[PDB]
């Protein structure tokens, strides 16, 4: 057995997987049954959401996080998001869950019964972690691929059926996209926005033409990086700035991870164009305007003048000032007055919500929708009991969002753990010094005291 | 060569008894219905 | 040598009595900056409108307070997550009334904190040593952002970070136990046992290394002058210690490898702290603690209480009166 | 060679577990307050003391059984199994809360069977007896919180219930009625606690993060062995490092492993006095002055002012149903509410 | 090193799963037979989903005086015909 | 005077920062 | 105490026939509304208009009285304000408009019974609890 004990590896059983660094062969197979086990739970999950998957309530009333991913993609969804074929579904499942055995079989295959090592079956697939420029290559070539699977979702938006449009008029439904933004000044206007409230960074995608021109910017870039990659070397201030070494490429993945892994938990918390309120339930900020409208309504409904009531405190009960004079709502919900949602533009004038709108145009579906998206709040209990924690057991209620957005901090916060641990290792690893002080040459014996 | 019952075997079987005997009653009121 | 090397061997230098570093270069200035605003805004900020409602809190010593009930409040909640340094107030007198110090002393925190975990990093990689004390400091450093930055960005305002005082400190967990029953989290119940284990394993390390120190001394005179500074003996029987705690439990409960004994020192309270800042983090997005209120139903079905009913009604407590003027609707939504 | 003798020798035999003379306190103490705890919250309820289902038998989870303390009507009675309570019955008795006595005052005499062990083999081995000095601060708080505090207090029954939830109601029953967390010496506590946390954190991370290179692995745990002379890490380089970072750094190994001990050990003793002063009410409720000032300044608010409202609300809704023995009504309309909530 | 036999010797062996086989599931079965005849509500005086309150009942059948306890449950039962 | 009591016994912790870092015993290898 | 065929009995209509549940219908009924209801009616309360509740006193005097089970089963066909005066079908989920309340689809006459036999019975075992809200809890 090679490398496969902690006297002949150095590392011991609970370090396990360190013994493949150098083993190529068996770190192919590694990655390989690792990539099928994502796609084994991305077909497993789905074909389960699917038998669980009652048509007739929302997806975000029943503990789906899949099945909204294809819906917001164009599939399987009709006008307000309302299922009209589940079969869309079914296909996205079988074939995940059939891929996955495709690549178990390769990633069992490299793992146990092919070469441990590559680098004499194949110059092309063999590599040096040491080697920068064979690093480069692989880099480059994951990054055209990556580069054309930005441009499938580009292809699905314009030329196969289009994405779900939560913003659509008329209420939200399956629109093809004909024209993208290309422009570049709002594309990446949206990497300078500030990330604070009322700016968002690139979580303020309101849009499907920006979410879609952004993708065509990303595509065409990765591809060109790729091939940047595929042509150069390593500059030398990047070689002298970063340890070059398989744990170091580790810890650099795992340092980005983490920060996409933070980025995603606040996309899926604030934003409802890409998580449609509609598969997803509402947003946190969503639901808390959602109750100051409902009540709005039904005391207008009994004869409130709404713009001159008086709160307790002094402010307005249902419309305020937010710090820059537009006309919100009042409340706990004066914190969430840059939210934006289909169902409440419409009320929204040039100086914030329109009195006049609000006395006259509530339309009945808006009423609908303010009071479905205030009973389902992302607010639940670890074992699914739907409100605040004071609530009694009855709703089994939580959002996808809550779940979403917390097993994704949870997620990112361990891969900046393990950013930092790996990190640290192979700078110590490289310098030589990651299996402890050597007796003989104790480095701060050789320094002056402090004092 | 070994003695079987020890201080140790009584100490074992003090915790380890009881135990599955309030393991096997847990389990049967996971089907008590009210 | 040019001016820029000279610089850099003086930033990287281990010979400054203090390590300043790359990280030390950011540490310093946004440190100082938290500092001096906090210690100046402790004694004597105004009151600031912490919930939006023109209903100012009193936070400062020279406004009534004392060191129990100071604290430097959180911004107000009709700011919200906006950025509100100086510059965007119209005056510093409105810039106070906001809450203004609050996010000015926070943002400097964190990354000067932040920072200090990678000068922690930078350091031991300058002395030759091995490079995790910063990944056991990620545990405070975790904590401090779940408090200060990811629970009000789930919960949508500053003005629910925790306050900088000590009786705003008591306020913010109190509330939170209310709207998240934190108490029911197992994530805190984790946290709970990384800190009671933690000085549990503080006080049993402390004490068998004391039980078995080497005879190196009088009774005249304390047995620390036993151990000499930098000494290559070991100053205590390890041998000793593992026999007494083997023979207190039993001899396989007790570790004989002193580096294995040492990682468990950091382990269990590093990923104890974990879960309590992932529980206060997560409850940022309100998946709250277990809910069994009216679990257990009789044949009838009449409510019987437990005991998760009785703290349902402290919780209510709590949550009834909690920011008593702030609620216009039936439902607290954030 | 007497019997005493002969005893003695068979009682601090090497064997796998250690009984000696603390054992025979230890051992039948310990095994009962341990399987009183498991019998009463698989079995057993609280319905007739507290008018609450308290058991795996009657549906509640991990989280939510307890043996819960007897009835305020008991007072302080020792509620043994031949008492004039439960006259022999033992139904009655585990009806009437004498399971929480038993577990109880077999726990705090095992307590005591446990210190008297650390010493009996820290004499038998030859070691100081810092481990059984450092056990104390955990006896402290048993006694002062499961025995003295509900001594002053009017019955076992404001004791805490020995169960997860039951002592979460102990914890903000504390808040509401005693506002326990503006103690001092909570605080105190709570130092010393998080102290002691940072200390074993900071003194395992410092240790291998300094060790010296004693062999070729990657893991460096095989490279010790117990019967070493030497020191395994550098205290050199662990004084150099956290000097510069954190300006001071410990340099003699006694005094680090001793304040090991004593942080954890002060507080938690320095938390037992304050508990105590919560048995005659003597708690750290209010500051005086800022009372006065907020009674007639009604625009001074303060957290330490919130806070008060906030117990005011935990009083009201809690006692009703925290304390049945009371026949609390409390009419909808004198229970304190903010708006809308 | 204390003489006894080590565990990992014991419950490997044969004569041990001989005898644990049988004893193992006898007193699992045990248990679960003092739940589901009803023994454990009996010997404890736990009450069953139906025992808590008499039918038109909504009061607590609470323990008042320290000295007739053991009467006023007595009482609190018989009012559960 | 409670608030120059509490700010008169916070200038002398900084300050004890000051000399318990920057006049120390040295620690001496021996 | 048991769920008896007399807590289990409730009025079909107003005149004073009264039908007797099953505890099948009963447990169906509490799934039901479970399901259909209780995100906005847990606990017997309403949280996007609290001032009415389904305490049994307060469905008797609404107009027409919806304190039996067809009173209760035709606010369930044809949902009315408290006073009879509008129909609110669009703002309230119902049978006439199952096609934008989606939950409404597929309910037959016996699961309406079964809902209003719950919200009938409720009461009875809970007491002030059932739309008493958190003051009760
Ligand atoms: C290496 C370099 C990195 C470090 C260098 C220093 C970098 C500084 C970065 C500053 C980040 C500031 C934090 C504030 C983040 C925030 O308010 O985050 C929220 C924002 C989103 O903001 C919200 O975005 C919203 C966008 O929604 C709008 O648009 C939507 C369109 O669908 C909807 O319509 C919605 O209704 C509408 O309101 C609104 O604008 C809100 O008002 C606004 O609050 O997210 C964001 O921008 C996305 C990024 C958030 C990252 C979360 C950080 C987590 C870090 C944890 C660290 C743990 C450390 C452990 C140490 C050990
Ligand atoms: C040390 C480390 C090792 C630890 C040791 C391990 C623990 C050992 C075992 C401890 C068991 C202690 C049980 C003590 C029960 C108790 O006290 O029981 C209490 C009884 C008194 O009974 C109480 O008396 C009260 C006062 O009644 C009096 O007043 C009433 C109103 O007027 C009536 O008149 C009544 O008839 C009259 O007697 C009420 O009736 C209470 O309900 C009733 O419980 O005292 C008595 O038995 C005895 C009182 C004298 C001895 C007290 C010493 C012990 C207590 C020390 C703690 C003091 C706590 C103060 C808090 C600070
Ligand atoms: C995603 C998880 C994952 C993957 C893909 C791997 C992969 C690998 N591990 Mg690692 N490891 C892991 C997690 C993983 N590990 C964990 C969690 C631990 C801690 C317990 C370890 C601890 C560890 C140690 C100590 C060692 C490894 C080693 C290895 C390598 C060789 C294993 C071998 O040849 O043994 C042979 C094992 C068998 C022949 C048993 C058969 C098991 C098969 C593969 C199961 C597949 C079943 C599947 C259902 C069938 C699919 C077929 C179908 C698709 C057609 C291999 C690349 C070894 C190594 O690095 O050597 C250089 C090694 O010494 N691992
Ligand atoms: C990361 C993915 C990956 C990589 C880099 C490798 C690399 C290698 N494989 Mg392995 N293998 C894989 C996955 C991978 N494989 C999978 C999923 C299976 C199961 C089908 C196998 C089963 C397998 C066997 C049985 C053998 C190899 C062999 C080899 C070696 C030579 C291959 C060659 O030159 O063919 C030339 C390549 C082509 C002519 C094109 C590739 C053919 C496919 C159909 C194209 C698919 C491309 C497309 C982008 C895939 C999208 C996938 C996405 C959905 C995940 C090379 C080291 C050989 C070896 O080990 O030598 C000793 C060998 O005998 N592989
Ligand atoms: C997975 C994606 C990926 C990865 C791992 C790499 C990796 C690398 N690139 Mg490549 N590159 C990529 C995609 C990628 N590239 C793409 C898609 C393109 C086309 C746009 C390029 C075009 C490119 C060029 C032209 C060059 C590289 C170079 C390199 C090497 C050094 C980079 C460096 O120092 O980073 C760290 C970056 C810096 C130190 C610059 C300053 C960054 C500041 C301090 C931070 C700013 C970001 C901050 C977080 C704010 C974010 C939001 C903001 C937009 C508001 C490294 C091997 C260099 C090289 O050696 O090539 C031979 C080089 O010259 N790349
Ligand atoms: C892509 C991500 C990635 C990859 C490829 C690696 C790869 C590696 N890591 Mg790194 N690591 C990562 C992320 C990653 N890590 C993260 C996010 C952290 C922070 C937690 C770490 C922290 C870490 C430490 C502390 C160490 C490594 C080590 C290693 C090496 C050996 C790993 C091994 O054999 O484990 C074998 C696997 C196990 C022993 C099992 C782990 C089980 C975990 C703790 C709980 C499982 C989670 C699960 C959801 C909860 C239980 C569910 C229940 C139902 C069963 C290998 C190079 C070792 C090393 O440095 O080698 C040089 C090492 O000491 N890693
Ligand atoms: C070290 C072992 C130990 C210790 C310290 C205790 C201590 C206690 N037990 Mg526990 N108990 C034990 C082992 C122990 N038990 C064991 C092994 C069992 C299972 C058989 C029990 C079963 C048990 C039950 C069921 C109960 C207790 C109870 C008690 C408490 C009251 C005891 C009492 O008043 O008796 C008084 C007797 C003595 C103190 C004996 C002292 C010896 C004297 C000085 C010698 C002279 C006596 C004389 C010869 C007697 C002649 C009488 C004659 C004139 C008629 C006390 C805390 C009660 C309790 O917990 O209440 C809540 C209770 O109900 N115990
Ligand atoms: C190496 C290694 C490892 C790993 C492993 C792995 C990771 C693997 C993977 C594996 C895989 C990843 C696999 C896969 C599989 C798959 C399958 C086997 C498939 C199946 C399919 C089917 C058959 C289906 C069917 C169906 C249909 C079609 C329709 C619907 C219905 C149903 C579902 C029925 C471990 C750790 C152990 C250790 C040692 C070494
Ligand atoms: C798709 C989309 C879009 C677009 C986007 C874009 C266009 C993006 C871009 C992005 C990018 C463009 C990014 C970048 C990133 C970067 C980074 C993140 C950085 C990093 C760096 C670092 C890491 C460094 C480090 C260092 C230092 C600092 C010093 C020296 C050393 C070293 C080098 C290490 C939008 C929004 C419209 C919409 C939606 C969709
Ligand atoms: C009171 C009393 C008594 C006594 C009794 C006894 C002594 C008992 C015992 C008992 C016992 C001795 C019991 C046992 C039980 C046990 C159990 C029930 C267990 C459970 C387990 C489980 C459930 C597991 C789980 C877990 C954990 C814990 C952790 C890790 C993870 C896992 C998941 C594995 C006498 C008669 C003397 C007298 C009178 C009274
Ligand atoms: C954030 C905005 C700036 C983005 C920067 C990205 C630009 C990419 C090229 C920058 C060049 C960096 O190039 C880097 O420069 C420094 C200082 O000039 C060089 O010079 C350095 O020499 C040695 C180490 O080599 C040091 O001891 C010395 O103090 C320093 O002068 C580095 O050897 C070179 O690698
Ligand atoms: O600030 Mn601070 O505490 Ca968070 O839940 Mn809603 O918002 Mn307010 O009421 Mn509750
Ligand atoms: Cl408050
Ligand atoms: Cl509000
Ligand atoms: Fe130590």
């Amino acid at each position: 057995a090679t490398n496969r004990d902690q006297e002949s590896s150095g590392f011991a059983w609970w370090a396990g997987n360190a013994r493949l660094i150098n083993l190529s062969g068996k770190l192919l197979g590694a990655h390989v049954a690792h990539a099928g086990l994502i796609v084994f739970w991305a077909g497993a999950m789905t074909l389960f959401e699917l038998a669980h998957f009652i048509p007739e309530k929302p997806m975000y009333e029943q503990g789906l996080i899949l099945i909204p991913h294809i819906a917001t993609l164009g599939w399987g969804v009709g006008p307000g998001g309302e299922v009209v074929d589940t079969f869309p579904f079914f296909v996205v499942g079988v074939v995940h869950l059939i891929s996955s055995a495709v690549l178990g079989f390769g990633g069992v295959y490299h793992a146990i019964r092919g070469p441990e090592t590559l680098e004499e079956y194949s110059s092309f697939f063999g590599y040096d972690w040491k080697d920068k420029n064979k690093m480069t290559t692989i880099l480059g070539f994951h990054l055209i691929v990556l580069g054309i699977g930005a441009l499938l979702l580009v292809a699905k938006a314009m030329f196969f059926g289009g994405l779900y449009d939560t913003w659509a008029p008329g209420g939200g439904d399956v629109r093809v996209i004909t024209n993208p933004t290309l422009d570049p000044r709002v594309i990446f206007g949206y990497l300078l926005k500030s990330p604070f409230g009322g700016e968002g960074w690139i979580v303020s995608v309101n849009n499907l033409e920006d979410v879609v021109g952004g993708h065509i910017w990303i595509g065409l870039i990765c591809i060109a990086g790729g091939i940047w990659h595929i042509l150069t070397t390593p500059f030398g201030w990047a070689r002298r700035a970063f340890i070059w070494s398989g744990e170091a490429y580790l810890s650099y993945s795992l340092g980005a991870l983490s920060m996409m892994g933070f980025i995603a938990t606040c996309f899926v918390w604030f934003n409802n164009t890409v998580y449609p309120s509609e598969f997803y339930g509402p947003t946190g900020p969503e639901a808390s305007q959602a109750q100051a409208m409902t009540f709005l309504i039904r005391d207008q409904k009994l004869g409130a003048n709404v713009g001159s009531a008086q709160g307790p405190t002094g402010l307005g009960k249902y419309l305020m000032r937010s710090p820059t004079g537009e006309i919100i709502f009042g409340g706990e919900t004066m914190r969430f007055w840059d939210f934006r949602g289909p169902w409440l533009e419409p009320l929204r004038g040039p100086n914030g919500l329109d009195l006049n709108k609000i006395k006259n145009d509530i339309q009945p579906w808006q009423e609908r929708r303010a009071a479905e998206y205030m009973t389902h709040a992302p607010l639940g209990s670890l074992n699914s009991v739907g409100g605040v924690a004071t609530e009694i057991n009855s709703v089994n209620f939580v959002s996808p969002r809550s779940w979403l957005a917390t097993s994704h901090f949870v997620l990112a916060f361990f891969f900046l753990v393990g950013h930092l641990w790996h990190a640290g290792r192979a700078r110590a690893a490289a310098a030589g010094f990651e299996k402890g002080i050597d007796r003989e040459s104790e480095p701060v014996l050789s320094m002056p005291s402090l004092d | 060569s070994y003695p079987i019952f020890t201080v140790r075997w009584v100490a074992v079987h003090t915790l380890a008894v009881p135990t599955i005997f309030f393991l096997g009653a847990i389990a049967a009121m996971q089907f008590i219905q009210r | 040598a040019n001016l820029w090397e000279r610089f850099c061997n003086w930033v990287t230098s281990t010979d400054n009595r203090l390590y300043v570093g790359w990280f030390g270069v950011i540490m310093i200035p946004t440190l100082l900056a938290a500092t001096i605003c906090f210690v100046i805004a402790f004694i004597a900020a105004p009151p600031v409108d912490i919930d939006g409602i023109r209903e100012p809190v009193s936070g400062s010593l020279l406004y009534g307070n004392n060191i129990i009930t100071g604290a430097v409040v959180p911004s107000s909640n009709a700011i919200g997550l906006h950025f509100y340094p100086i510059w965007e107030a119209a005056s510093l007198d409105e810039w106070l009334y906001n809450g203004g110090p609050y996010q000015l002393i926070i943002f400097h925190f964190l990354l000067g904190a932040s920072c200090y975990m990678g000068r922690q990093w930078e350091l031991s990689y300058r002395l030759g040593m091995r490079p995790w004390i910063c990944v056991a400091y990620s545990a405070p450093l975790a904590s401090a952002f779940a408090v200060f930055l990811i629970y009000p960005i789930g919960q949508g305002s500053f003005s629910d970070g925790m306050p900088l005082g000590i009786s705003g400190t008591f306020n913010f967990m109190i509330v939170f136990q209310a709207e998240h029953n934190i108490l029911m989290h197992p994530f805190h119940q984790l946290g709970v046992a990384g800190v009671f284990g933690g000085a549990l394993f503080c006080a049993m390390h402390g004490s068998l290394v004391t039980s078995s120190l080497i005879r190196e001394t009088t009774e005249t005179e304390s047995a620390n002058y036993g151990y000499k500074f930098g000494q290559e003996e070991e100053t205590y029987n390890i041998v000793a210690a593992h026999g007494y705690f083997g023979r207190l439990i039993f001899q396989y409960a007790s570790f004989n490898n002193s580096r294995s004994l040492h990682f468990f020192l950091a382990a269990w309270p590093v990923v104890g702290v974990w879960f309590a800042a992932l529980g206060i983090s997560t409850m940022a997005f309100n998946l709250n603690g277990f809910n069994f209120n009216h679990s257990v139903i009789d044949a009838k079905g009449n409510v019987i209480n437990t005991w998760a009913d009785i703290i349902n009604r402290a919780n209510l407590g709590m949550e009834v009166m909690h920011e008593r003027n702030a609620h216009n609707f039936p439902l607290d939504l954030a | 060679r007497g019997w005493f003798d002969i005893l003695d020798d068979w009682l601090k035999r090497d064997r796998f577990v250690f009984v000696g003379w603390s054992g025979i306190l230890l051992f039948p103490c310990a095994y009962l307050a341990l399987g009183g705890w498991l019998t009463g919250t698989t079995f057993v309820t609280s319905w007739y003391t507290h008018g609450l289902a308290s058991s795996y038998l009657e549906g509640c989870n991990f989280l939510t059984v307890a043996v819960s303390t007897p009835a305020n009507s008991m007072g302080h009675s020792l509620l043994l199994l031949w008492g004039p309570e439960a006259q022999g019955d033992f139904t009655r008795w585990c009806q009437l809360g004498g399971l929480w006595t038993f577990i109880a005052l077999h726990g705090a005499f095992g307590l005591i069977g446990f210190m008297l062990r650390q010493f009996e083999i820290a004499r038998l081995v030859g070691v100081r007896p810092y481990n059984a000095i450092a056990f104390s601060a955990p006896i402290a708080v048993f006694v002062s919180v499961f025995l003295i505090y509900p001594l002053g207090q009017s019955s076992w029954f404001f004791a805490p219930s020995f169960g997860v939830a039951a002592i979460f109601r102990f914890l903000l029953f504390f808040q509401g009625f005693h506002n326990w967390t503006l103690n001092p010496f909570h605080m105190m506590g709570v130092a010393g606690v998080l102290g002691g946390a940072l200390l074993c954190a900071i003194h395992g991370a410092t240790v291998e993060n300094t060790l010296f290179q004693d062999g070729e692995g990657a893991s460096t745990f095989r490279a010790f062995n117990p019967t070493q002379a030497e020191e395994t890490y550098s205290m050199v380089t662990a004084n150099r490092f956290w000097s510069q970072i954190f300006g001071i750094a410990f340099s003699n190994k006694r005094w680090l492993h001793f304040f090991m001990l004593f942080v954890p050990v002060t507080g938690l003793w320095m938390s037992a006095i304050g508990v105590v002063g919560l048995a005659l009410n003597l708690r750290s409720y209010d500051f005086i002055s800022q009372e006065i000032r907020a009674a007639e300044d009604p625009e001074f608010e303060t957290f330490y002012t919130k806070n008060l409202l906030l117990n005011e609300g935990i009083r009201a809704w809690m006692a009703p149903q925290d304390q049945p023995h009371e026949n609390f009504v409390f009419p909808e309309e004198v229970l304190p509410r903010g708006n809308a909530l | 090193t204390t003489g006894e036999r080590p565990f990992s010797d014991i419950i490997t062996s044969v004569r041990y799963w001989v005898i644990h086989s049988i004893t193992i599931p006898a007193l699992f079965i045990a248990g679960w037979l003092f739940v589901s005849t009803g023994l454990a509500y009996d010997v404890f005086g736990t009450p069953r989903p139906d025992s808590y309150y008499a039918q038109e009942q909504r009061s607590i059948p609470l323990v008042t005086d320290r000295f007739e306890a053991k009467q006023q449950v007595e009482t609190f039962l018989e009012q559960l015909k | 005077m409670e608030t120059i009591t509490y700010v008169f016994i916070f200038a002398c912790i900084i300050a004890l920062f000051f000399f318990a870092i920057f006049f120390r015993e040295p620690p001496r290898i021996t | 105490a048991e769920l008896t065929p007399e807590v289990l009995t409730v009025p079909l209509n107003s005149e004073g026939k009264t039908i007797t549940l099953t505890e099948k219908q009963y447990l169906e009924g509490k799934r039901l509304f479970q399901y259909a209801c209780a995100s906005c009616h847990v606990g017997g309360i309403t949280k996007t208009n609290p001032s009415l509740d389904l305490r049994t006193e307060t469905l008797a005097l609404a107009t027409p009285p919806r304190d039996n089970i067809e009173g209760l089963v035709d606010y369930m066909k044809n949902p009315t304000t408290y006073d009879g005066e509008q129909e609110i079908a669009e703002v309230h989920p119902s049978l006439r408009s199952a096609d934008i309340f989606p939950k409404m689809r597929n309910l037959t006459e016996k699961d309406l019974v079964a809902i209003a036999g719950h919200i009938l019975v409720e009461p009875k075992i809970l007491g002030d609890k059932w739309g008493g809200g958190k003051v009760y809890y």
